[PDB]
């Protein structure tokens, strides 16, 4: 399988910041990445797929970027909703699909 | 708007076996592919099993290869995963999914509620 | 010393290259692959069948 | 020579439900597929769901699944679609086709007039 | 599903001329493109199939053609009643059907 | 859990023909290639044979090249190596074997008992 | 082919020790070995591949590390049920899959 | 055991074409790349051409480049070498080759019976 | 027999662009690096530009630096020189060649038939 | 026609750093090694760095060990110097060079335009 | 081309002897050298390859050596069976293959 | 650069004499040098390289000899079709290729 | 280093005439010299190399010439566009580069 | 809709000539082709069904082959009586029944 790395493990932020989640692979999977949000105690929700695309329903604000190993998700202005953990999904052809540890958005 | 629900959890002993469900409701089961995916009390996030869209093929994690075994049932429109020889590794919540359809994408977009399996002593 | 790099250094192929195919490919099916029916799927009946009793 | 009649719209409140019905004339109904096709004020189209010929198999796009409801009944002469759960951006104008019925072509030739749904307030 | 784009989004032309409207795939889709001509106040009418096959009716100043992700509606003679927006549809098989955003030709 | 259960051993003459089987299960047999391991009387490990997952393609170690024939048949979940022209050098303990599945990495995980074979007079 | 060689051919040591078991490899072979523990009357089991990366399932005692053709697996603490035949195997891509001749552990 | 049987020599003017094939037998064709070895009467031996596993790459030896195509096809298990051109000096005993499939070792392990060829008038 | 015909000849101002093909036939055009040879009306040879067997790296004379680049297209069995900002000293014929394959000799073999070039006004 | 453009230049006080680029055009950078070459305002000039084509050696002269650092990006197409603990002497206009290409003759034949930096406070 | 040649050209001896056969590269060949037997009537066999190791099947009475541009094939004890021609060929990365001209084994 | 000059420019010379042709570098070349004859009207053919070795195809009757900066090439016995000019052309490493002037064969 | 010291500093001339830049270098450096010509405002041209040998495209008025510690540089027929300053450059081996202080040619 | 392409057009022949008449599909129909023989002024007669049976009373010298795209009629010996226009059918299941060209045998 690989083993999927996104760091910072938790960084924190204040509403209208500007924040940066990378996701880190073991080898290249091309561009098949997918990131996710989980407010706590809810199932986690898909807001980029394809490592570039936005999903339909999901604010412009989210953006994602990068290929090969580096992935980067880019919030351009931090809201008081975006405080959860995030997580980076891969599903490259012929490995196993795997997340990563996932990055905890904390106030202030 | 598309929910998956899931029951059949509860608390077992290690080595015993447990049925989950995923009776579906609104969704066109039929023309789906759904997934199982794990989340461990850690918080992390672990994929186990996938079945093609009438069962041709059906794929799991290594750690859970032999062990679980997921089958669909278009007719009555639920999802099934049985679980045997369980281990204290399995203590996690449940969660159902749902594949996108993309052409080569394989992204889980309504995510089930959750049923927790717990195996202890 | 010459610090520039060599004009004629060899620049055909290697004719010894490993001609042979990869041992060690990855053999197995691909868990990744579109697990959905086909949407594009013929939805029309046949008109072909057996029009007899 | 074929003309598609489609009804049932007008304007309605986000989260309410709504019918459109696509009453044919002269066209076989029941050895061809029927597609709807919805659009948007922007000028684009988008494909919403497609009905086989004796209902065996429904689909749908992504945005409209779950809820949208396609019913095909044969006997008079018409393709049903219920509309449900609906937000600002389902206002377009909904037209009804018929697949050209290639082995493997999805092409509409008899598109119908369109009939508006208003998602508003 | 497939974005697909067709470009020029505008481009004006007079009767007579000849004049090309292609339409850009993001993945393959291998030949299984249609073509729509939209006059204002009517719904498209399906012009070619298959990427080049002309559909019955159809005048032969129209014309398709491509493979892969790179097709091209050709014109052979650009006439008065030839004036609207043209889109580009795809059916690939195992994928979702798309439109094009829809190329407006204008007089002149 | 996933055992690997072989058969069809015992004593042949040299250059006598000797089938074998390696009926598997709990395991998803179709979705994985599998290999056939040789340990020598010598306590030496030696590879022998490798099948894809549906059969395309079959490699062999030169020391069996031409001699041996491995052939995979997904229905009734078993796997077979046919063995022509055998000698004094064939006669060892022959494990199964099933591929981890990694993306690049070739490796045993679930090794079948061993089945042996003797080649003498 | 590719020639496993691994050193010592047998290395005797108490329970509570810590033991290395060398892998010598004839060319380079990058970072695609395996490490596999057989204990007599048994199949061997897998406990290391991709050279450095832990099995699931094994023992954390377990160490291996090391490039090219210069390869360890490292016991931290020796254990009563960890004397068995140890074996070095490679999976070069376009060379076959060889075996070493395997170090035995004796006990004292 | 693997056996490679060539044919398709006989008597030719300089200049005329030829045809060589090397149908082989219960060897795994496609996945060992093969060459072509000229052994003129004199005892000499020359290497000719090597086509890959695939057939995407071709190498020659510059006495015959441009005139020898070599082709191999994997569906009927046979190897395929054409001539053009001939003279004096292409008079020899061919034969077919095999190469061992080591990782950067260019040996022959396998070797064919051979074909005769004469260039006279 | 490998014949290499050139192409792209004529008579230009100085300052102005130009291109010139070497489409080879029967040659393994791949395989090999490629030069390209001028030859001035006093009959003095010079050498040109190399570009090895897939582009990776070319080298060109110092009277030829940045105003000739050379391109190779292997798909298309061709060779290609660009030349910029000319001048009366480039006018002479140009000769396609072909390195002839050895480890170290960097000897041409093959050379093309010639394409004349004249600069003038 | 071969034009090296160079940048990154001013003014700082003594003990800072500064960093020189030589981004090169239409020449085959990665084949040819580069000198730095500077111009003091007294008219005279004193060689500073080379590079080798690679990178794999570089010389400095004897005013400059230490504290220049001088590193190739062939991708890039460019040429970096890096000073470091500037001094009051490096206040000079510094030229980017290439080597002519000879066997034994380090001679510069295309010097770039030229940037000015100053050292004061 | 590299040139090869073998020396002597023929060398006779006894059952029960031991002869040297040597192999002289034009340019270094590092060890990418293999010996050929062929007797009369029949395609040449392997013997050696990479310059001194010994091929499946073979008996062990062949050795291999050298480095460079001189290599040596020396038979310990002359055997009935071994009087044929060999051929040394080499394989470097490259360079084409060439063969020897191809030393002669005498009864007596 | 290392600029070639080979003398004498002409030698006349008849049927059947030896005539020998020098090629003299600047600066050593080991013995990296090729020989060409151009007919008229023809693009040269190559005759030796490494300033020693017979190209195949070429007639005997033509020999090279010489190393550092003479080199020399000898036409045994002249032949009424091996009247044309002769170039000599260095390959040496790290510098580039270069060519003669041209030394012309005339009849009587 | 090697020190080079250029005689004379300035150099007076007028059109037509002749003048002669002498470069004396305080040690040996057999023939490995350069000459450059620096117009005001521009980058420096080479002129000659080796000492002796004239660059490509130089009007062959410049004439180069000694060798050893004594070499000068000569313009056969000065002309209006060859006012300008003159450097010479020394690249001996095991030797670091160094320039000359630089010789002005003034009108009349 | 599957169109066929029936080549030649016309194949004029003699009697006891043996002619043979394709029929190329657009896309792969199995097996489910029929031909016809369709003399002047009467309806077309089958003569194969399932591109290789015979009909009942149809003369033992017409035979069919092909399957997939490349179908084939040929009759062994002609016969005075077989001059006509012979066309080919498709009966492909999901796909609508259309019909060839023409292929015509004239006499002489």
């Amino acid at each position: 399988d690989i083993q999927m790395t996104q760091s910072p493990s938790t960084l924190s932020a204040s509403v209208g910041d500007r924040v940066t989640i990378t996701c880190r692979a073991s080898q290249s999977v091309s561009t098949s990445l997918a990131w996710y949000q989980q407010k706590p105690g809810k199932a986690p929700n898909l807001l980029i797929y394809q490592a570039s695309t936005l999903y339909r329903g999901v604010p412009s604000r989210f953006s994602g970027s990068g290929s090969g190993t580096e992935f980067t998700l880019t919030i351009g202005s931090l809201q008081p909703d975006d405080f959860a953990t995030y997580y980076c999904q891969h599903y490259n052809s012929y490995s196993r699909i795997t997340f990563g540890q996932g990055t905890r958005l904390e106030i202030k | 708007q598309v929910q998956l629900v899931e029951s059949g959890g509860g608390v077992v002993q290690p080595g015993r076996s447990l049925r989950l469900s995923c009776a579906a409701s609104r969704l066109t089961f039929r023309n789906f592919g759904m997934h199982w995916v794990r989340q461990t009390p850690g918080k992390g996030l672990e994929w186990v099993a996938v079945i093609w869209h009438d069962g041709s093929n059906k794929f799991y994690a290594d750690s859970v290869e032999g062990r679980f075994t997921i089958s669909r049932d278009n007719s009555k429109n639920t999802l099934y995963l049985q679980m045997n020889s369980l281990r204290d590794e399995d203590t996690a919540i449940y969660y159902c999914a749902k594949d996108w359809g993309g052409a080569s994408d394989r992204v889980f977009d309504y995510w089930g509620r959750g049923t927790l399996v717990i195996v202890s002593s | 010393a010459n610090p520039n790099a060599n004009p004629n250094a060899n620049p055909n192929a290697n004719p010894n290259a490993n001609p042979n195919a990869n041992p060690n490919a990855n053999p197995n099916a691909n868990p990744n692959a579109n697990p959905n029916a086909n949407p594009n799927a013929n939805p029309n009946a046949n008109p072909n069948a057996n029009p007899n009793a």
